[PDB]
RNA sequence: UAAGGUGAUAUGAACCGUUAUAACCGGCGAUUUCCGAAUGGGGAAACCCAGUGUGUUUCGACACACUAUCAUUAACUGAAUCCAUAGGUUAAUGAGGCGAACCGGGGGAACUGAAACAUCUAAGUACCCCGAGGAAAAGAAAUCAACCGAGAUUCCCCCAGUAGCGGCGAGCGAACGGGGAGCAGCCCAGAGCCUGAAUCAGUGUGUGUGUUAGUGGAAGCGUCUGGAAAGGCGCGCGAUACAGGGUGACAGCCCCGUACACAAAAAUGCACAUGCUGUGAGCUCGAUGAGUAGGGCGGGACACGUGGUAUCCUGUCUGAAUA
RNA sequence: ACCGGGAGAUAGCU
RNA sequence: CGAAGGUGUGCUGUGAGGCAUGCUGGAGGUAUCAGAAGUGCGAAUGCUGACAUAAGUAACGAUAAAGCGGGUGAAAAGCCCGCUCGCCGGAAGACCAAGGGUUCCUGUCCAACGUUAAUCGGGGCAGGGUGAGUCGACCCCUAAGGCGAGGCCGAAAGGCGUAGUCGAUGGGAAACAGGUUAAUAUUCCUGUACUUGGUGUUACUGCGAAGGGGGGACGGAGAAGGCUAUGUUGGCCGGGCGACGGUUGUCCCGGUUUAAGCGUGUAGGCUGGUUUUCCAGGCAAAUCCGGAAAAUCAAGGCUGAGGCGUGAUGACGAGGCACUACGGUGCUGAAGCAACAAAUGCCCUGCUUCCAGGAAAAGCCUCUAAGCAUCAGGUAACAUCAAAUCGUACCCCAAACCGACACAGGUGGUCAGGUAGAGAAUACCAAGGCGCUUGAGAGAACUCGGGUGAAGGAAUGUCUCCACCCGAGACUCAGUGAAAU
C-alpha cells in the first residue's frame, strides 16, 4: 500500500515565524508546508503517523507566489501550500 | 551499490524502499529546512537510491 | 473575465473549424501566449 | 542555506543598493 | 572513451571517483503530472463531477484497470402483424487531429489588358473543402500516321509564337514528327487436363554494406624586433595529411583537425542465399464488359470561344449491334 | 468595419 | 621599428581623384591587368537613431491651507509625534461586486523616479501575512439561451434538430457576541449552539418511483397600523468644580450594550373547520388531491412582529490606578434601567384593492403504482465520523479598477448620523476621512580673495591647525520645460 509513502512525501518543510511561534506557544498549533493537494486527512494522517502526536483539527490555505524581478528578467515564486495542525493538550515537538 | 539489491526478493526489496523512504529522507529533509544539515549531497544520494529501487521493482514486478 | 473567456477561449475556438485554423496559425507563428487565459 | 544569490552586475543607472 | 565532473547565466558550500558500477555519448528498456484528437461526463486549459470490476491499517477511505463515435465482423436480446425487420447489449479490427511544399477531385472570383467596356484575356490563378500517398496522377490504344510506318505512361529540347482560335482586336496557342532519362507486363468477367508450377505478399537464420559511441594517425629550434610571435634572419623535416578552427601579431612541423587505416555487445534500411503460411504456371474452347455508344436539348477541356466544328464528359428524354 | 491573400492591383496624375 | 578607419598639412591633374606625412587608432590591406554591381544622394510633405530654434514659454498637478513646538536626519514647510487653524461629513465617510495581483505590513537605502526636495512614498531591496461545516465561490434544478448521439437537409463545407447535455443575472443546509497581530480573522481563540449526511444500537413498521397534488409561484399602486433598529426625555454611576463676571447648582462632561440559537411564541390576517357518506377526473393504482351533499361547533392551522426570560451571576463596560524599557499591558468592575417618538427596517411573498393578470424547473412536503411485502426500506432517539475543493492580503466611488500623464472624468450596489431645517435640499457639526504639493543660488563637493580672526612669531594667519562673515567661479527658483515651425 502506498498510504504510507504518500503521507511521508506529502509533507514538505516546516514554517518558520513569529506568528509560527506566537500559535504555537498560545494556541498549541504548528504550520509547516505541504504538499500541492496536501488534502486534510492526509496530511492528518501523516502527522499521526510520524510526530505520533494527537490533533484536533487542520486547516490550510495556499499562498499565492511573488513575481520578482532579477536583473532585467521578471519571474513569479512557485506556488506552496501551508497548513495549521493543531496539537492537543499533549504535544511534543 | 547498483547490483546489491537486484538479486534480492520483491518483499525485501520493497522493505528496502519504505526504509529508504523513511528514514534519511525526511529527517534529512527537515534537517534541511530547519537549516541544521551541513551536507546536501546525502539529498541526492538518497533520492537516485530510491529511483534505483523503484526501476528495480518495476522491471521485477510485472514484467 | 468571464466573457472574455467564453467568446475567446481554445473551447469555443474549437467548437467551429475557424478556430481550429486560428489556433494551427497561432501555432505555427510560434506565438508565447496562444490564447487568453487566467 | 542559501544566503548568497549571486547578485548580477547591473545597469549604469542601477539602484546605488 | 574515461581522470575529470555535479548542464549555462554564475561564482560558491558539500560531494563521486582517478584503472574503473567518477563524469559524458550511444543502442536496448522502465517511469512519463495535467490540458492538448482528449476518448467516462462537463467545463472558463492545465479544473470540477461520477459508475463498474479487482485487494485492503478505525465502518472511516484508499491503489489499480475500464467506461466517446462511425464502418465491418461475431454473439445474445429484440415491437408496430405469426415469422421477420429496425432498434438494443458484449467482444475484435481501422480512423477521427497536427504537419512547409507536391498530386487528384468539387467549387471559384475580383483587380488588370484591349488606352474605355459587355466576348475574350487575366484564370481554372489566389482562396475554400475532401483523400491517401512519398512522390501523386495516368499508363498498356475502341492512337496516330498515311495508305510508308511505332507498338505503355511520365518528363526535357526542338517541332513552335508554325498551323490554328480570337469584338479575326487584345491575346490564347497546339498537333504530327525527331532526339534524349527511363522501358514491365498483366488480372477478372469460366469450364476440363495435368496441379506448390515461375513471379509476389507476410515472417526466422546466414553473407556484404551505412548510420546510432568512436580509435590510431608524421614532422623546428636559436637569434632580432618586439607585451607576448605563427613576424624578419639561419639552417632542417613530414606530406596517400599546408582542406579548416584555436593558440598574447599571419603556424604544415603547439593543439584540435585533415589524407589514410580501423572499430559495433544491441536495433537498423539496402542486395542476395537458405527455412515456413497465403494468392497463384502452361494446354483446348468459349466468353470478351447494356442502359453503354449515338442522337435532341444548355454548357466545360482539348489552341478549337459554336463557327462548316472533329473527341470526351456533363443534368435531362430517348437509345441498338456485340463480332 | 477590421485582419491576411489576389496585390509590389491599376493610375493619360504630384 | 604600425593595416583599415578618423583628425590636419604640402604637392600633383582640364576633373571625378592620387601621393607623402604628425596625431588617436590597432591588425588587415593590397600594385598592374581583366568582370558583375544592392556601384557614387541635395531634396520624392522619403524611412530609422541622435541633436540645436522657438521651448528653460506654457502650469505648478482640484480654491480645504496649512502655522507652530519638539524626534530623526547632514540638511525637514510639507518625514514622525504633539498643539492649533480650514474642509467633506448622504461624501472626500465604512463595506463589499467586478476589475487588478502582494501595491497589505516589519526592517532596510533613497540605485532610478515622485510637477521642487523628500530622510518619506503604492519607490528599490529582503521577511512575514490570506487558515472556511456555519463567509462567498463550489454543487442540486432551472429559463434567457445555447450545444447536439441518432438523424433531416446540404457540391464538399456546413445548417437544422430529438434524447438529452451545459448555466443564474434566480430558487435550495446552517453563526453569531467578545477577545485577538505591524499585516488575518464569523475561516485565529473564548462560548453558545444550528444544519448536512451515512453507517452501529434501540421499535417496528407498512416501505417503495423517468407517477398525483400543493408548494415553489413571483405585476403596479393605497391606508397603512402592532412594533423594532435608531434616536431623544428622565435615569443611576463615575467624576468633578471651575485661570476674563456668575457657574455645590433642575451646574458640566463620559457610559448606562444587546448577541446567534432555546423556547415562549402574542397583535396579524387567512379561510371556516370536526365529523358521515358517496364519487367524476388528475390517465392509469391510490385510501392522495379534490367535487357534492349532510349534523355539529365556530373553532382550524399559518408564519408572524414584538415580547419575556433562557443564552446570561453574558462578554463588554464609567474609569481611574501599578508599571509605564514610555508603544501598551494589567486591577477589574459601578450604573448597566424606564417613557416617548420613530423609520423608506420587520409583520409584509401581509392586507387591500387596481388593472390585460403578473417566469421556469428542481428542493420540500402524503398517499402511494409495480415491486417488496419475516425482510428490504424510514422515521423517532441515541453513536461516531466526517462537510470535497477553491478565494480569503491589499485599492475597491479609488493615486493600486476603466479611463492616451500619480490624466481633472468616471467606477455596481450597499451602511450612510446630530442640530436648524417638512424635505438621503441645504448650513453647520459627532465619528470617520482629510489639508489633496510648492516657492530656490546649496554657496554643496570644491577655487580664490579678503573684515578679520586663540598663542609662537618665520612657526600680518603665510604655516604648527584655527572659523564666522562678505565678495566672486560654480544647475538657479525645479519641475509639461510640448506646440505648430
Amino acid at each position: 500500500m502506498i498510504r504510507e509513502e504518500r503521507l511521508l512525501k506529502v509533507l514538505r518543510a516546516p514554517h518558520v515565524s513569529e506568528k509560527a511561534s506566537t500559535a504555537m506557544e498560545k494556541s498549541n498549533t504548528i504550520v509547516l508546508k505541504v504538499a500541492k493537494d496536501a488534502t486534510k486527512a492526509e496530511i492528518k494522517a501523516a502527522v499521526q503517523k510520524l510526530f505520533e502526536v494527537e490533533v484536533e483539527v487542520v486547516n490550510t490555505l495556499v499562498v499565492k507566489g511573488k513575481v520578482k524581478r532579477h536583473g532585467q528578467r521578471i519571474g513569479r515564486r512557485s506556488d506552496w501550500k501551508k497548513a495549521y495542525v493543531t496539537l492537543k493538550e499533549g504535544q511534543n515537538l | 551499490m547498483k547490483a546489491k539489491e537486484l538479486r534480492e526478493k520483491s518483499v525485501e526489496e520493497l522493505n528496502t524502499e519504505l526504509l529508504n523512504l523513511l528514514r534519511e529522507q525526511f529527517n534529512l529533509r527537515m534537517q534541511a529546512a530547519s537549516g541544521q544539515l551541513q551536507q546536501s549531497h546525502l539529498l541526492k544520494q538518497v533520492r537516485r537510491d530510491v529511483a534505483r529501487v523503484k526501476t528495480l521493482l518495476n522491471e521485477k514486478a510485472g514484467a | 473575465v468571464l466573457k472574455r473567456n467564453r467568446s475567446h477561449g481554445f473551447r469555443a475556438r474549437m467548437a467551429t473549424k475557424n478556430g481550429r485554423q486560428v489556433l494551427a496559425r497561432r501555432r505555427a507563428k510560434g506565438r508565447a501566449r496562444l490564447t487568453v487565459s487566467k | 542555506n542559501n544566503r548568497p544569490v549571486y547578485i548580477p552586475r547591473p545597469r549604469p543607472p542601477h539602484p546605488r543598493l
